[PDB]
């Protein structure tokens, strides 16, 4: 009964702590999403064509 | 233990489609309401006429339930109830007994270790022998 | 023609390069856009094959290969002492300072001697404008350290008339500290000279070797003595003591400088040296000083690139030959010639050359031969006469511990001293783990001329000690099938005395203050006492076994237990605290105690 | 910065031979770059370029070559060496031998990509290791002390409980914050469960990373398995200042992977058919250990290996013995008598015990006690070897006391429970209670001052 | 064995090269 | 006593597995956010390709980037049907810039017999004249290549810097 | 399709126009269709290690590729079969050829065609139903004991487009049709699986139940678990039959597989004579044990690759039965003879020797075989458990366990029933030396 009584709450503690961590993730995400999104779009769209440095003649 | 990701998600959508077949087969009338509620999250993906590809995308997308351990436990409980209800074929049992035995299995640690499964295996051997039995005193 | 070719191909440390028509074997090359240091090893037309001294991961076909026009070479000059160099001569201290990294960055080009430092230079005063000069002439002294007066000298290829010698002052490697002319051609010189490491620095004469290299250790200096200018090996299995002996010779010897080569060694050994050697001190002129001031390292740890093990050895002996030409008694440690030979095995396996025994290249014998023969005592080149030396100690690490190993077999073919260690002794914690049966020192006949002048008692004592240990090992082969009881009392005395010699003379605990170092006067004093006990114990039996009043080993033991305790205790006497006269007086009292105790049995 | 150039993919498989696929027409091949191969059936595989020569790239394929095809195989060249994605989020996680996750978590969201080979730690920046770790095991902590930053392997005969000793060290290890990277090469699944279970039972998951390569997983992954573990340990120690312990399990299964690859490559063989470079490759694993200047971090290593046919002279233990800072030995001569943990002190040494002992670290006596216990146990084995020929009637009373010491020693010093944790100070008091079996004057390895301070107490 | 095998591979290379030299 | 140890063991198992499940749920959630950033990047790019001005600038680069990786005397460019008119302009600009920088001629054809799938967001593939070697310059491939390499920068923004990473060795 | 022979030297056949061929693909060489594996590719050319004697193969002969690596036909009709190491059916070769010899280049289909088996479709399935690898789509009544669970191949998946009604069907009848990504797969009772690939699982479970042998020493003092890995020092003087026959008659495994690894001609015929005559009581009826086994027999002059493959064939069969949720026991009556066949392949490939002349990968080829044992949750949806237990005999020369095949085996197997000639000479049957013998499963069986 002591083991069952301790199991009768600790799942809610780790789940609440998970939902807290998920909120902290969501916060830092939304605070930066548009900046990161624009930066990846810029790095992808700036092509910079290059010949391999070992090319000859 | 492990699998290729395509294998893993293929097994997920398999187990969903099988839970649905078992649920329809144990109950063609939707009388087992408390049991059906404990599978609604998987049953919806088979009651909706989705293609295997569409449920596979939903599995890779985490919209389908996709833990193979949870699906195997949940599938096991259902089919071992299906074996009970199918084993007693000439004597259809009462709905309250079905939901009671379901609750006892749901509460159990591991159905393969349970004496519940041992009893059904002993019944299966005895019943399966009768299916093709020739007339003789022992068989009668 | 092009100064640079192009990489044709790569396989581990081996690179092949195109557009190499007009390259030379053993010419240095820079491979890859990061300029990885490498050396040409084979020629195949307009194509070269190269050995790279840095990890080739990431080299591509068509990468540049800049030919340098130079062979593998070391800069010799001020700024060597206290340094630690990698296998191709880059100072790890300046690599660390310039890059702030815990790792050596691949392709780094840190100049071998720190050209920003201003060194103090005194010109030789004899030399002046118009003076004659030749290779090996000491044209000045640089006060590099409190110990090492760095005798700057004209390079061995150079000669002529002095055009200009710089005044006393402060200078660096870019300064024209000397200028010559020869055949109408001027030649600017500075206190740093380049030399090709695979080439032997010449000498006026290779002299016979006739002064002992006092090591830190009783068993070495007594039973298997090394000589200054001597060639030595320390073959031993893993965990025998070979590094601790190489450390102990470096920490405690009469070598005026040490070059220590960490060739393929476990990395903690380099950190042990750099941790301990600034703290440990010698003394000169009544001033205490850090032993680092007389030492230089060439590291190339086991995980550093395989090829660089060759360069590491050749760098270490090139440095050692330079300090020898200054007239210093150099010692060179090499932490394993087998881990060097494994670099020669790897290059051979990449080149697909035919192996001799155990995969080693057939030239392994010649590589080792042309290494150990760089030792000796020498009349240096050039005007002032000097008696330099290099003593070389190669700590061979035979695979499986087995001395049939081709590197051990070739090494023992060349070296005049063989300190064969033994895992049976190291398992017993008998350290230093020297097996005194299989070991030898060919220099003993030359060193007898030194012992006869300074230690006239020693040659008899060395002889008797070796004989007693041999007789116990002869007796042991019988004891192992009959037990301890059947032996004659003289032979019991031999066995017990040999056990005292084994446990309280051959063993020496170098991590404890009393055994950290053991001077020759302590070493011979212990022998004089143990052999005086042996002769008197044997004599007491032989004098009385002709009668019923027979003295025996057990009578001696039970009457002399305090003298046996005193005998075993002699190792604990400590030159750091006890004066030489105090240790000698205690040992003289033990000799008198033995004589009066034996007179009390008669 | 990122490589901006787009990747080439080749179908120009000019041949396949053993574990090698030989591409041709490759534009500027890069030695040791990684190839991703798609087979005709759409199976993905990976490989590393072992040689380049003009247009040719010889790629070794990690999953093996079974099913590679001279026409229908697409080899994407990534243009770069193999980099491990690393982050601190790799603690509490499980990876296969190629570093793909198998804990049902996502891929490693990297804080950085590190070259799997690491970098050679500069000998000037390497700190000499000296702070002691208690393992909790008396045969280690009392006579083979492990320094913080040491590498010291557990040798074992085949089928000995070496996994249990290594698990116990993970449970009980501490100073007189910490993390583990555990790797196993070619471990059987029955043993893989034991290791994963033990970290879950000890609550250790939040500070351990597991790499599992199972005994049926593709044998070339064993070459990268400890390299991935080290590359994670290097991130955690040298960038994150964690106090890391790396466990590498059956370095024999690693050495077998070297022997198999060596056979396939046709390298010059050393002893027992291992490659001639086995020392360097083992050094490239083992030397990624120790403390580094300016960093509070440290990589400790305790590799484990099964000595083939129990032979200490076998190349696997022998080259490991040259590279590692002493070794801890486990023995059938203890295990058959049920002496857990079956650690045999006599062949054992720890090179750093000559520093990670004495004042501020351990009691003053420790060095002396250890040396005298070694002498008494060694003499005990020698008189046992005499008894086997001539019988105990030939032994002296002193010799019989060394034989009785060897019995009492194994029964109390070595013998210890699988969860029993002993301090070094407790281990030394046991050491003295054993040394007290002899008369004081026989203790020839201990100074008179240490005897006067500790022998009667 | 290893020496004889490496010799056999060099011979096969020399044979293949000798046939290519006919072109 | 054995039964008491079994109860304590059952508690330890349950107390344990909950923490592992929590740690994995957090990890999955973080990765799903990063994955959704990449999904929004794929959407943003899928808007950019509708502007024929920026999309011509992309194809001018992507084609020439292909040519500079293959360096052959003959090549084949593959695109979607809708891309072809822009790709023709891109090839016609790229052949000059190829010959200028490489100092050598090239023949390039567009693979109008065998287009890219309409599911591709845009960009091109390029092949050798024998089709035995290829280079990928489809816009989704470019995104994956840079996005995978930039995962550290993405993590360092979307979840902030790790406070423990005091050294960059 | 086919290539042409370009050259032959002993069993090595070089073929050309093989540009479409794959490493370890299985090829038929010559007008007689001799079997062999591609061991190298070098362009449009392939080098084939032909298994059978190549005498009479000619330049320009056809070289027909199979679309598969070395693989086992799996399906109904395995029970009672006798196979060589490469799954060729020795009983049916005998009955069709009417010869005392295997003809060089047999092409007899491994599972006998034309036998219409009684099939019952899995009554839950419908057109449009979802299915995944390891789903049991019907049951075949091949024998009284072993209801053969037909299952979807592990790599196949999709929606059922058709399933055959209850009836009689042979192995080439299309029993199932399914679709995925708009692509139809037609499917038979015969299923082909690559023999050197592990059949995948939902999970390998920890092994926790005794494999009861019905033998006091074996069950009491040295227990082997269901799923266990074990060895026996199989040699004449020790009486090895005492274990293997007892397991075959009584033990709690639903199916058995025998591999003759490379046994002496007459010792092979002892196995093949004996097992047909052995019987079990089931439900109070008496039936031949050949109702529940297959004998992968190989005499020492069977092709080297067949001996080396024979071990992998037996386990690939055993894994199919494991995936049916049966507990298989697999006997391997001389792992040493298999290791000799492996050594011969390495010698013919001109690979470098390692320990005692064995190849470097002997340790891996043994370990990756014994790791194919264990209990499992099968693939596919009816959640069924199953296992393979591997009982792999060893033959150390003079009893010397330092022999690398023996030492590596004892480095892997968790149980060793150390039979001893000293006990067998005294008739102390079952002749197990209890000082030598051991089991590591004691802890796991405590539950
Ligand atoms: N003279 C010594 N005094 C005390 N301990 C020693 C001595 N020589 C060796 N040992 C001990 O033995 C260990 C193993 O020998 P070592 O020299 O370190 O190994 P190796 O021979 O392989 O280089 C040493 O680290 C030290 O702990």
């Amino acid at each position: 009964a002591a083991a069952l009584g301790s199991h009768g709450s600790c799942s809610s503690e780790v789940e609440k702590e998970t939902q807290e961590k998920m909120t902290i993730l969501q916060n830092y995400f939304e605070q930066n999403r548009d900046e990161v999104l624009d930066n990846l779009l810029a790095f992808v769209c700036d092509i910079r064509p290059e010949i391999h440095e070992n090319y000859r003649i | 233990g492990g699998l290729t990701s395509e294998q893993y998600h293929s097994q997920v959508v398999g187990k969903i489609g099988y839970i649905a077949r078992c649920m329809q087969t144990i109950d063609p009338e939707n009388n087992l309401k408390k049991i059906r509620e404990d599978y609604q999250d998987v049953l919806i993906w088979a009651e909706k006429n989705y293609r295997f590809e569409e449920i596979l995308e939903a599995s890779k997308s985490g919209k389908c339930p996709n833990d193979l351990d949870a699906l195997s436990r949940r599938s096991l409980i259902l089919q071992e109830l299906l074996r009970l209800v199918s084993s007693i074929s000439p004597f259809k049992m009462k709905l309250d007994l079905i939901e009671s035995q379901y609750e006892k299995m749901k509460q159990h640690v591991n159905l393969w270790k349970s004496d519940y499964h041992v009893k059904l295996n002993q019944l299966n051997q005895l019943t399966d022998y009768l299916k093709n039995a020739a007339p003789t005193p022992k068989n009668n | 023609e092009s100064t640079f070719g192009y990489v044709h191909g790569v396989s581990g440390p081996v690179v092949t390069a195109c557009d190499m028509a007009g390259a030379a074997m053993y010419e240095l090359v820079r491979v890859g856009h990061s300029e990885l240091v490498g050396e040409i090893i084979r020629l195949e037309g307009d194509m070269a094959t190269i050995q790279v001294y840095e990890e080739t991961s990431g080299v591509s076909v068509g990468d540049p290969v800049l030919r340098t026009g130079k062979p593998l070479s070391v800069e010799l000059g001020p700024g060597i002492m206290g340094a630690i160099f990698d296998g191709i001569q880059r100072p790890l201290s300046d690599i660390s300072s310039q890059t702030q990294s815990i790792y050596i960055p691949r392709g780094v080009n840190v100049s071998a001697l720190s050209r920003d430092i201003k060194w103090e230079f005194i010109p030789s005063k004899n030399l002046r404008v118009g003076s004659h000069i030749t290779g090996g002439d000491i044209y000045g002294i640089v006060n590099e350290n409190s110990l090492i007066k760095h005798k700057i000298m004209l390079p061995p290829r150079s000669r002529g008339s002095v055009t200009y010698i710089a005044p006393p002052g402060n200078y660096d490697a870019s300064d024209v500290v000397l200028e010559l002319e020869f055949e109408g051609v001027k030649e600017k010189l500075s206190m740093v000279q380049v030399w090709p490491v695979r080439q032997v620095r010449p000498v006026t004469e290779k002299l016979p070797a006739n002064h002992p290299l006092l090591t830190g250790q009783r068993v070495l200096d007594a039973l298997f003595p090394c000589v200054q200018g001597g060639t030595t090996a320390i073959p031993g299995a893993f965990g025998c003591g070979k590094t601790v002996i190489s450390q102990s010779l470096s920490k405690y010897s009469n070598s005026d400088v040490i070059i220590y080569v960490g060739c393929g060694e476990r990395g903690n050994e380099m950190s042990e040296v750099l941790r301990d050697f600034p703290e440990l001190t010698m003394e000169v002129d009544g001033k205490v000083e850090s032993i680092m001031k007389r030492t230089a390292l060439v590291a190339n740890t086991s995980n550093m690139p395989v090829a660089a093990r060759e360069a590491s050895i050749y760098t270490g002996i090139t440095l050692s030959e330079y300090f020898r030409d200054m007239g210093y008694h150099v010692s060179m440690m090499a932490d394993s010639t087998s881990r060097w030979a494994e670099a020669l095995r790897e290059i051979s396996g990449r080149l697909a050359e035919m192996p001799a025994d155990s995969g080693y290249p057939a030239y392994l014998g010649a590589r080792l031969a042309s290494f150990y023969e760089r030792a000796g005592r020498v009349k240096c080149l050039g005007n002032p006469e000097r008696e330099g030396s290099v003593s070389i100690v190669g700590a061979v690490s035979p695979p499986g511990g087995d001395f049939s190993d081709p590197v051990t077999s070739a090494t023992l073919g060349i070296v005049q001293v063989f300190w064969g260690l033994d895992k049976k002794l190291a398992q017993r914690k008998h350290f230093p783990s020297v097996n005194w049966l299989i070991s030898y020192s060919k220099y003993m006949r030359a060193l007898d001329e030194y012992y006869d002048k300074h230690f006239t008692e020693f040659v008899p004592l060395r002889t008797k000690a070796k004989e007693i240990l041999q007789e116990e090992e002869d007796l042991a082969e019988i004891v192992q099938l009959v037990g301890k009881a059947s032996l004659a009392e003289t032979d019991k005395i031999t066995l017990e005395v040999a056990k005292l010699i084994k446990d309280d003379f051959l063993q020496q605990n170098g991590y404890t203050p009393y055994d950290r170092f053991c001077p020759f006067y302590k070493t011979v004093g212990m022998l004089s006492n143990m052999i005086s006990f042996y002769d008197m114990a044997r004599r007491a039996v032989e004098t009385t076994a002709q009668s019923d009043n027979k003295i025996t080993w057990s009578i001696i033991r039970e009457h002399m237990g305090e003298i046996l305790y005193k005998l075993s205790s002699m190792k604990f006497k400590d030159p750091v605290k006890d004066g030489e006269a105090k240790i000698k007086a205690d040992y003289a009292q033990l000799l008198e105690d033995m004589q009066n105790a034996f007179r009390s049995l008669e | 910065n990122y490589l901006s150039q787009p990747r080439l993919t080749y179908k120009t498989v000019s041949g396949v031979n053993g574990p090698l696929v030989i591409l041709d027409h490759v534009k500027f091949p890069r030695y040791a770059e990684i190839v991703h191969l798609t087979l005709p059936d759409g199976t993905k595989r990976s490989g590393q370029v072992l040689e380049v020569s003009g247009s040719k790239a010889v790629v070794q394929v990690f999953e093996g070559t079974s099913g590679i095809d001279a026409k229908k195989t697409s080899c994407e060249f990534t243009g770069d060496i193999l980099r491990t994605p690393v982050s601190e989020d790799m603690l509490g996680r499980v990876f296969n031998g190629s570093g793909k996750p198998i804990d049902r978590g996502p891929v490693v969201l990297a804080e950085d990509f590190l070259d799997i080979m690491g970098q050679p730690i500069n000998p000037q920046c390497r700190i000499y290791p000296e702070e002691m770790i208690q393992t909790g095991i008396s045969a280690i902590d009392g006579m083979n002390s492990i320094a913080r930053g040491q590498k010291i392997p557990i040798f074992s005969a085949a089928g000995l409980p070496h996994n249990e000793i290594a698990a116990q060290i993970c449970r009980q290890a501490g100073l007189v914050n910490f993390a583990i990277v555990f790797a196993a090469m070619g471990v059987n699944m029955e043993t893989a469960r034991f290791f994963k279970s033990d970290f879950e039972e000890n609550g250790s998951m939040d500070n351990v990373c597991l790499f599992l390569n199972l005994a049926n997983d593709p044998t070339i992954e064993r070459i990268i398995t400890p390299r991935l573990a080290l590359t994670t340990a290097e991130f955690l120690a040298y960038q994150c200042e964690k106090h890391v312990l790396v466990i590498l399990t059956d370095m024999s299964s690693y050495a077998e992977a070297l022997r198999e690859v060596s056979a396939a490559r046709e390298e010059v063989p050393g002893r027992r058919g291992f490659p001639g470079y086995m020392y360097t490759d083992l050094a490239t694993i083992y030397e990624r250990a120790g403390r580094v200047e300016g960093r509070n971090g440290s990589i400790t290593q305790i590799p484990i290996l099964t000595m083939p046919n129990d032979d200490i002279t076998h190349p696997i233990p022998d080259l490991t013995g040259y590279i590692t800072e002493g070794q801890i030995y486990v023995d059938r001569q203890l295990h058959n008598r049920q002496i857990y943990p079956p650690i045999n002190v006599l062949p054992s040494l720890s090179r750093l015990m000559k520093s990670a002992i004495g004042e501020g670290m351990t009691r003053k006596d420790h060095a002396d006690v250890s040396n005298q216990l070694y002498a008494c146990y060694a003499i005990g084995k020698d008189v046992q070897a005499m008894k086997a020929v001539v019988g105990e009637e030939a032994l002296t009373s002193d010799d019989l006391l060394y034989l009785e010491f060897l019995q009492k020693f194994e029964k109390n010093f070595i013998t210890q429970g699988p969860y029993e944790n002993r301090t070094v100070y407790e281990t030394l008091d046991i050491g003295w209670q054993l040394l007290r079996i002899f008369p004081k004057e026989m203790l020839k390895r201990i100074p008179q001052s240490t005897l006067s301070e500790f022998y009667p107490r | 064995f290893y020496r004889l095998k490496k010799i056999q591979e060099k011979k096969k290379i020399i044979k293949e090269k000798s046939e290519k030299d006919l072109e | 006593e054995k039964k008491e140890k079994q109860i304590e063991q059952q508690k330890k198992i349950q107390m344990s597995n909950l923490m592992n499940q929590a740690r994995l749920k957090v990890l999955r959630a973080r990765d799903d956010l990063i994955t959704d950033l990449l999904n929004e990047a794929k959407q943003r790019l899928s808007k950019v390709v509708k502007d024929t001005t920026r999309y011509q600038v992309l194809l001018d680069g992507l084609v020439l980037q292909g040519l500079y990786q293959l360096l052959e005397p003959r090549m084949i460019v593959r695109c979607r049907k809708q891309d072809f008119p822009l790709v023709k302009a891109a090839v016609q600009k790229a052949i000059p810039m190829y010959k200028i920088a490489t100092k050598k001629d090239v023949d390039v054809q567009i693979d109008l017999e065998a287009y890219l799938p309409e599911d591709i967001a845009g960009g091109v593939e390029i092949y050798n004249g024998d089709r035995k070697i290829k280079v990928s310059n489809t816009l989704e491939s470019r995104l994956d290549l840079i996005a995978q390499q930039m995962m550290p920068e993405v993590r360092g923004a979307l979840f902030g810097a790790n406070a423990n990473r005091k050294f960059l060795d």
